[PDB]
């Protein structure tokens, strides 16, 4: 623990606090993260159980790495590999040019990589969101953040509701499925692949009747036809305005016919339709696919 | 049948391996025995039970104490503080809502304080160096059940109450592999009930003829037999009610004809 210099704060996401910082002995630059275990109370917060022992088992290019775990009995810390910036400042970065297709391609293309590898491996991710995608300086980007993860089984299981960031949450949560699965995990990158095209969130929601209605907006209000079973869930309500599903050629214009191909599979409202991981990876938006290094 | 189940089988058989206590530690722990292994295990069903745990929070607080003891001597008086925060760590990975560490507690009578579960928590974690997302017998049979022709809920029933009684035993069940015991449980089961064999469509999954669970199939018939007069009876208490559909009080087959 004293090898470590801390250099700032970069970033503070479901649990702990975390800091740039470097190995005085070996030089090397790494992200340390801090979780306070203030003994009397409850323990090693499960949050943490659960982030360290999939990581343990997480490892792929496309997924920030856990070089250590050094465990105190003040406080616990984690060690992964340093990554410069998150997908939201970079997104920030480029409001006016845009990201370049290219580069949007390939992040896509990589995201799902690393999803896919989760997702294979019984691990659902359950916060995707721009700020917990890391990139560095190489056209490397990768899924951090495993505070919100669990172990899946075959077949699933009612887990928990209180799930995903509000803009990026899967409609069958928020209408109240007993069951959710893999494809909770592909709606959130659906609506991060259309703000990377866009440059504004697609859903920004702030309470989750604000959140349905909004993609009810985009999307068109979901019926027996498009999802069987939506009016019987427990959270859908008759009330519920009927708005018609808007052109995607409007939703997101600078997309060709493969990339609103591939954003209306991974917006299906229906999980059962919802695309997988994989089988996105086999979609011709991906055929002319390269590793572009960004300008930064 | 699931996008990845594929997948997540295979990864699992080779997690499986990883994940295995040392066959004979029980050897040189110089206090414990597997009797009392037998307790401590048959108290953890009985502790599910009264706090709605699921069956493979159970599944995994065993794994977990078969490697801890795999490489820790421990006192019999330990013994159950070991459990204790097992559970208490299975719990926080598998449930929505873990029991709190003042309820385990409260269920040793009080025999540990919470300082000492917190203690024993952070130990646990050390020794198995947070690698906690361990395949179960229960895993595995949950997999199985989807090869089913149709559903059979009297099979799936009796397979967990079997895959659960293998808990109880480190001699033998110590020496098999999780995916071998659920094979076991799940052929057993099926015989059981509906005169069935191991499927044709599981021996292309698994790679496990009825010559290779065999070995396993011979022990479990025998704890199947013997049930009934075994020192712990948590279990078959368990599998007694209707949520299980009192599959515990079924005959056991006298003959498998192997
Ligand atoms: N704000 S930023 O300049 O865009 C930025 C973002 C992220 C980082 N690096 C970072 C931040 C970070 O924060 C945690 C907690 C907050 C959400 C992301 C993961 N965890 C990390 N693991 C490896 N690099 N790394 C550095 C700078």
């Amino acid at each position: 623990m004293e090898n470590f210099q801390k250099v700032e704060k970069i970033g503070e996401g479901t649990y702990g606090v975390v800091y740039k910082a470097r190995n005085k002995l070996t030089g090397e630059v790494v992200a340390l993260k801090k979780i306070r275990l203030d003994t009397e109370t409850e323990g090693v917060p499960s949050t943490a159980i659960r982030e360290i022992s999939l990581l343990k088992e997480l490892n792929h290019p496309n997924i920030v790495k856990l070089l250590d775990v050094i465990h105190t009995e003040n406080k616990l810390y984690l060690v992964f590999e340093f990554l410069h910036q998150d997908l939201k400042k970079f997104m920030d970065a480029s409001a006016l040019t845009g990201i370049p297709l290219p580069l949007i391609k390939s992040y896509l293309f990589q995201l799902l990589q690393g999803l896919a590898f989760c997702h294979s491996h019984r691990v659902l991710h359950r916060d995707l969101k721009p700020q917990n995608l890391l990139i560095n300086t190489e056209g490397a980007i990768k899924l951090a953040d495993f505070g919100l993860a669990r172990a899946f089984g075959v077949p699933v299981r009612t887990y928990t509701h209180e799930v995903v960031t509000l803009w990026y949450r899967a409609p069958e949560i928020l209408l109240g499925c007993k069951y959710y699965s893999t494809a909770v995990d592909i709606w959130s990158l659906g609506c991060i692949f259309a703000e990377m095209v866009t440059r504004r969130a697609l859903f920004p929601g702030d309470s989750e009747i604000d959140q349905l209605f909004r993609i009810f907006r985009t999307l068109g209000t979901p019926d027996e036809v498009v999802w069987p079973g939506v009016t019987s869930m427990p959270d859908y309500k008759p009330s519920f305005p009927k708005w018609a599903r808007q052109d995607f050629s409007k939703v997101v214009p600078p997309l060709d016919e493969d990339g609103r191909s591939l954003l209306s599979q991974m917006l299906h409202y229906d999980p059962n339709k919802r695309i997988s991981a994989k089988a996105a990876l086999a979609h011709p938006f991906f055929q002319d696919v390269t590793k572009p290094v960004p300008h930064l | 049948v699931p996008d990845y189940h594929e997948d997540i089988h295979t990864y699992l058989r080779e997690m499986e391996v990883k994940c295995k206590p040392k066959v004979g530690y029980m050897k040189k722990q110089p206090d414990i025995t597997n009797s009392m292994r037998a307790i401590l295990v048959d108290w953890l069903v009985e502790v599910g039970e009264e706090y709605k745990l699921q069956n493979e929070t159970l599944h995994l607080a065993v794994n977990y104490i078969d490697r801890f003891l795999s490489s820790m001597s421990v006192l019999r008086g330990k013994l159950q503080l070991v459990g204790t925060a097992a559970m208490l760590l299975a719990s926080k990975f598998e449930e929505i809502y873990p029991p709190e560490v003042a309820e385990f507690v409260y269920i040793t009578d009080d025999t540990y304080t919470k300082k000492q579960v917190l203690r024993m928590e952070h130990l646990v974690l050390k020794v198995l160096t947070f690698d906690l997302a361990a395949p179960t017998v229960n895993q595995f049979l949950t997999q199985y059940f989807l090869h089913q022709q149709p559903a059979n809920c009297k099979v799936e029933s009796l397979a967990m109450f079997l895959g659960e009684l293998s808990l109880i035993d480190a001699d033998p069940y110590l020496k098999y592999l999780p995916s071998v015991i659920a094979g076991a449980a799940f052929h057993l089961a099926l015989y059981t009930v509906t005169g069935q064999s191991w499927p044709e469509s599981l021996i292309r999954k698994t790679g496990y003829t009825l010559e290779s669970l065999k070995p396993c199939l011979m022990d479990l018939h025998q704890t199947y037999l013997k049930a009934p007069q075994h020192a712990q009876q948590s279990i078959r208490e368990k599998y007694k009610n209707s949520k299980y559909h009192g599959v515990s009080l079924l005959n056991p087959p006298e003959t498998l004809n192997l």
